[PDB]
């Protein structure tokens, strides 16, 4: 129960840019905020970090004040795009944040090998790529046993080998008891590692809870994609019956949106009898869940 | 302490600025050259008025090259929003930057006026070492204070602005206004009025310019002639002693640092 | 060569006073008796072009009202119009007209001679190298020469080794030199006007003399040239618009760019209350001529005020009062007549131009405009010049323009 | 009439041959995805489609021509990565400026501004744009005129998944019109629904080119047979061990089998008949693990 | 022609540059303030205007075009623009037309208000000579600015970052205005046995700021060579800039 935002109706400029979000976050859950880059997502991101005052509402980060200096040793925040200090080194930058956060200086060597930045340490940050600074930006976030991470688009501009390795670092931190908030926009792929999503739009927090909780709260068309089929154009005429918008993208690249009452027996219409090769059943994913919840806000 | 932990960064980040090390070696190669030409010509009140004018053109320049991107250089660099989520305040990441950039100016003028003193004691044979140490000790602990004014000036124009390319326009504007425009506005007010605008108010406008309070401190005993000073010849009409001129130099820091903190508190 | 008694003089009074009637005459004439001869205005005593026309050898002669024309031109045999011998002491030459190509008034060895109110038109065709002197004075003590009018002679009023004499109120126009001085110790000259002249006042090797109230209007290349003058006094002179040019002969001077005052090896002299106006050079101070009282002048309108090619300091203010400078951009806080900041008329880049004339091409450069500002900010590179503490704020010569 | 015929190029700078024996052949309507590192594997071949470089020991043939003919680039869109345009200029004015260079009609700038969705932010400065707002601006100059070949270097970085799915709707409108495009992306999941043929290449050579079915048939990767509520977990764990398949002990009455996808047709026959299940999902090997396998296949 | 289609951008981008409009206002105020103190207090005040436009018109030109090539490379638009139907010559020459007409207007606000401040504050200036002495002044101030535009294209194409382009544009401004003539004076006052001073009126021809003043101070060479040598400073450095721009 680390982050407990309750009843915050946050305004500035008499705009009321955030309205009545009740965002509880557990002690091991990996939350994901998925709002736009408007005043919806980043105001709640600024509020958890304690650099904003919550107008008409309490914020209990780690059961204490959001701006108290004892809880800021237990936070780690990866910002959006950070060219840190272009004349400083790799180690001396990370040594500088170790003295600020009060962490041990022996942690700085074992974070530059936990994150793969031992080959390019002790070099200038102006000689770093965009992906290398994210490796540096993660390295200060894991500093001084952080009980609450906060990653704001942690894997943009990053190699997919390093992206897959970053989430295994994230899944290591979930078992240790450190709640992580992914303020991200790279939504295909991130739903394999979060625990509860939180889609918010126009200030109001629309939906919250796990992925199975979101599909129970929102009936979505289950997507049935299929390529390499013995038939070519039959599925675009046979499978338009029960609200199935059968659409292809090649001679056989047919996606099928079943109405989730036929989620077990339309596969019996295909794989029970019928000869396909590349069968692909998805669930209602993150994006179509995100697409349904944004249009509900209008 | 957190004020030293972020001062140790700027002490180790400003010294890697190659633009800094050019114009702090330029301050060193000119302070030896003025004191050697002041030794080859002899001219004692001219080598004080040339060193005080050298640190009028360069110690605001080294201070504004350092600290124009102190606040907005971290804001547009992304690392300012990160720093507020560390156990710090906005008063500690400003006073720490003032201590961190202040020890550079305390070292950039100890190299400059340090070699200016060794180019006199090893050059002028039989000079009074007591008068040399006191006059060039007064140059050391007052060119830092002129530097710390323009350091605190640069924190005012960094917290107020929001783009580093536009922050360099204001830092160039402050360097032009206080050094060689206020000396020309006061000159044109005295020339076009032929000294008959105000015979009692006009020396008090030197206290509204910290480069002129800096020149009035070092030219206290070394007055000599009048044309070796220029518009600093109005300091004879100032009834304040020399100790108040020190206190108006510290008051130029503390008003423009409390203004620098009140601007940064609503960043 | 006849005598003055060989004419027809009608005597008005029997106390050696004569009056020559109207009518022309011919040839040279000689005065050997103390005859106070006057003349009617139609007494055109025109010589034929040879010899000294009116030689005077007797003392106490009041020559008055003659009109002389066309004497000789042998400058070596000194063909004058009025020759006055050393034995002709206290001669008065009053209100005479002369026109001829040689010496106008050649006197020598005389005492208390008075050359008053004459109009001496020298020449029109000779090349200002053989026109002869207007009022030549050769070692005379007492010569009261007053309010004459010399025009188009050679070197104006030449004076050689004459000790005590006054030159008061005489107008000298379109001549080579205005007033020439050669070894004239303890001299004096007041209120003279010199116009359109290749040197307004030649002061060569003459000590202890008083130069006061004189005027120089539109002369060429040398306003007042002082060579080797000691213990002198320069008070109230008005030197205006010394344009460039050349003397044409280059005998004792050289060509100049136009200098209102040229001080050459003059050690001690008081130069006060003058007015040097609209020249190219206000004052040229050579290196040998140093430490003299130069205070109270008005250096207005000059393109360059002082030329001082040296590195020795030269204070230009005795008793705390200095000079008025037109380009003095200074102030006056305590309301006295004096300025508050001192005025250096010369930079270091203003003396590189004298040493090297190719810097005139670089004179509009920003680096020179930087170097003019670097001297005003850094006085260590300022060469010790010709400054004056307390310069004047207003014009002191409010009366000399009248 | 293939659009891009890369015929045996060997690109080199010094001793480093930064592209070794690449041989691509892009069709007239395909959507090809170049995936690789940020370094000189992908970004040299992307510069080689354009006229920015020259083939050091090969040749390229864009639209049957050399890539530096001016008639080619009048019908060749391009959107680069991380481009920030002229920030003192305007949104409508920059696209009006790029229309004047490409020979496009000035009446086409008003449809292209609203097709990418920039009518709310046109006639405003480019300095007050987002990262995602500039990406819609940089897309809209790539559609200027009637382009026949695009190169969308990272079009989805910093974009919301409404606008990302809107972007691929513009892609599927474009490739059906007859405009074969090229993707040079790093973000792999989400793009595989519209990539007609992937072109994963590592640092040295060209690793793999084919359709998504052509890669998974060649590169043997496990399919993800994940079920829930068949009868119970262990009651149908027996069929995968008997037929020899790696099966996982999932949560409760739920079966995850990472099968070897050869038997996965006949593994799904007798599973489905007795099977109740509440919620399953069969995942083929994606673009990501295919890229993960092909990276480890070459170093 | 696409040399004008990219030139209309540089007018629209240059006239919205906040750094240029601050200096061009300060150039136009100081051109009045020099003309105010030269008339109330004509070759004596047009020479002080030449020292002003030797300070600021190289500085205006280097403020415009230090980020012309490398500012588009850091912005990413330079690699995009080469894939358009555009040669590398038409981008450079089109920027030179676009930045050229900016400071051809900055002297019309600079000296267009300075020549108005002379024709209305002398009262008898004889304006038939004024509009020819300023016609020689406004034309030659554009040609001085077009040299430093071509100097800025040389230093932009060589560097790879925008921060080091301003470090060279400050270095070119220091060297060509007030370091080249200071080492001309240092060759006089410190060397006299091996320095012929007759060579120094010809050594001003290696400096476009010096050739700018020589056709406002009217000399062993005539005037017409100096106009053809000021145009030669454009033509070599633009050809040098195109040779550097072809090697990116
Ligand atoms: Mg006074």
């Amino acid at each position: 129960n680390a982050v407990e935002i309750q009843g915050v109706s946050q305004r500035y400029g008499s705009m009321t840019v955030l309205h009545d979000l009740n965002l509880n976050l557990g002690e091991g859950e990996v939350l994901g905020l998925f709002g736009h880059n408007g005043a919806g997502k980043t105001t709640s991101m600024k509020l958890i970090l304690g650099l904003l005052s919550p107008s008409e509402g309490q914020v209990k980060v780690l059961g204490r004040a959001p701006n108290d200096p004892q809880v800021r040793r237990q936070l780690g925040y990866l910002p959006e795009n950070v060219t840190f200090y272009p004349q400083l080194s790799g180690r001396e930058t990370l040594r500088h944040f170790a003295r600020l956060k009060g962490a041990a200086l022996t942690q700085v060597d074992e974070l530059l090998e936990q994150v793969g930045l031992a080959h390019a340490a002790d070099r200038r940050v102006k000689t770093y790529s965009k992906g290398m600074r994210q490796r540096l930006g993660l390295a200060q976030a894991l500093l001084g046993e952080p009980r609450l991470l906060l990653l704001d688009e942690p894997t943009v501009g990053l190699d997919p080998i390093a992206t897959q390795d970053l989430y295994l670092l994230i899944d290591r931190l979930r078992q240790r008891g450190t709640s992580i908030i992914l303020c991200s926009h790279v939504l295909p792929g991130v739903e394999a590692h979060i625990n509860r999503a939180a889609i918010l739009a126009k200030g109001c927090l629309q939906a919250v809870g796990s992925l199975s909780q979101l599909r129970a709260e929102a009936g979505l068309p289950v997507r049935i994609r299929a390529s390499g089929i013995s038939e070519r154009d039959s599925w675009l005429q046979r499978w338009t019956d029960a609200g199935h918008s059968a659409r292809g993208l090649s001679e056989s690249s047919i996606e099928v949106v079943a109405v989730n009452g036929h989620k077990l027996v339309l596969l019996r219409q295909l794989l029970g009898e019928g000869e396909p090769e590349d069968i692909e059943i998805h669930q209602p994913s993150l994006e179509d869940l995100y697409r349904y919840y944004m249009e509900r806000a209008g | 302490n957190q004020v030293w932990n972020i001062a140790r960064k700027e002490l180790s980040d400003g010294l890697r600025n190659r633009w800094l090390l050019a114009i702090s070696l330029l301050f060193a190669v000119l302070a030896v050259g003025i004191a050697w030409l002041g030794a080859a010509a002899s001219s004692i009140p001219a080598t004080i008025a040339s060193l005080a004018s050298l640190a009028t053109f360069l110690m605001p320049l080294i201070a504004l090259l350092l600290a124009y991107d102190a606040i907005v250089g971290e804001d547009e660099g992304g690392t300012l929003m990160l720093l507020l989520t560390y156990p710090l305040g906005r008063g500690q990441i400003l006073l720490g930057k003032f201590v961190g950039h202040g020890l550079i100016l305390a070292l950039a003028v100890l190299i400059g006026f340090g070699c200016a003193a060794l180019a006199i004691a090893l050059l002028v044979e039989g000079v009074e070492l007591g008068m040399l140490f006191w006059a060039f000790g007064r140059f050391m602990i007052s060119s830092t204070l002129l530097g710390w004014v323009f350091l605190a000036f640069a924190y005012v124009l960094s917290g107020k602005v929001n783009e580093k390319s536009s922050a360099a326009g204001l830092a160039l504007g402050v360097w032009f206004l206080f050094v060689l425009v206020f000396d020309l506005v006061l000159l044109a007010l005295l020339v076009l009025s032929e000294g008959k605008f105000n015979p009692e108010l006009l020396p008090w406008l030197l206290l509204l310019n910290p480069t002129d309070i800096y020149r009035l401190i070092n030219l206290s005993g070394f007055e000599g002639s009048g044309s070796a000073m220029g518009v600093l010849s109005l300091g004879a009409d100032l009834p304040v002693p020399a100790a108040v001129l020190w206190l108006c130099l510290l008051a130029w820091i503390g008003v423009s640092l409390l203004l620098a903190y009140a601007i940064f508190r609503r960043r | 060569a006849p005598q003055s008694i060989t004419t027809l003089p009608l005597q008005p009074d029997g106390e050696n006073r004569w009056r020559l009637p109207a009518g022309e005459y011919q040839g040279q004439f000689t005065i050997e008796q103390p005859m106070q001869l006057r003349c009617e205005p139609g007494a055109v005593i025109q010589s034929q072009g040879q010899g000294s026309s009116l030689l005077i050898s007797a003392p106490d002669v009041l020559v008055e009202g003659c009109t002389l024309y066309e004497w000789g031109s042998d400058l070596t045999a000194m063909d004058s119009a009025v020759f006055i011998l050393p034995a002709a002491e206290r001669a008065q030459i009053s209100n005479n007209r002369m026109r001829g190509p040689g010496f106008g008034v050649f006197v020598d060895g005389t005492r208390d001679v008075q050359v008053i109110g004459n109009e001496i038109d020298g020449d029109a065709g000779v090349r200002s190298q053989d026109r002869g002197n207007g009022i030549h004075l050769f070692a005379v003590s007492g010569a009261r020469v007053l309010h004459n009018h010399v025009r188009n002679a050679r070197d104006g009023i030449y004076i050689d080794t004459s000790n005590g004499n006054h030159l008061e109120g005489n107008v000298i126009e379109d001549v080579r030199y205005g007033v020439h001085y050669m070894f004239a110790n303890e001299n004096s000259l007041i209120d003279n006007v010199t116009r359109r002249t290749r040197t307004g006042y030649a002061l060569m090797q003459s000590r202890k003399l008083t130069v006061t109230g004189n005027r120089s209007e539109q002369d060429q290349n040398y306003g007042i040239l002082m060579n080797y003058i000691t213990y002198s006094t320069i008070t109230g002179n008005f030197v205006s618009d010394v344009q460039r040019g050349d003397t044409g002969g280059d005998s004792m001077i050289s060509g100049g760019e136009g200098k209102a005052l040229f001080i050459y090896n003059s050690l001690f002299n008081t130069i006060e209350n003058n007015h040097f106006e609209k020249s190219s050079l206000g004052i040229h101070l050579t290196a040998g001529s140093e430490d003299n009282r130069i205070s109270g002048n008005a250096f207005v309108g000059n393109q360059q005020q002082v030329k001082y090619v040296a590195s020795r300091t030269q204070e230009w203010s005795v008793d705390g009062r200095g000079n008025y400078w037109s380009d003095y951009l200074g102030w006056d806080r305590n309301n006295d007549g004096l300025g508050d900041i001192a005025y250096e008329p010369n930079d270091n880049v203003d003396r590189l131009l004298w040493l090297y004339p190719q810097v005139r091409l670089l004179m509009n450069s920003p680096s020179i405009e930087v170097l003019r500002w670097v001297q005003r900010a850094f006085p260590v590179i300022k060469s010790p010049g010709v400054q004056d503490s307390h310069p004047l704020m207003k014009l002191p010569t409010e009366k000399l323009l009248t």
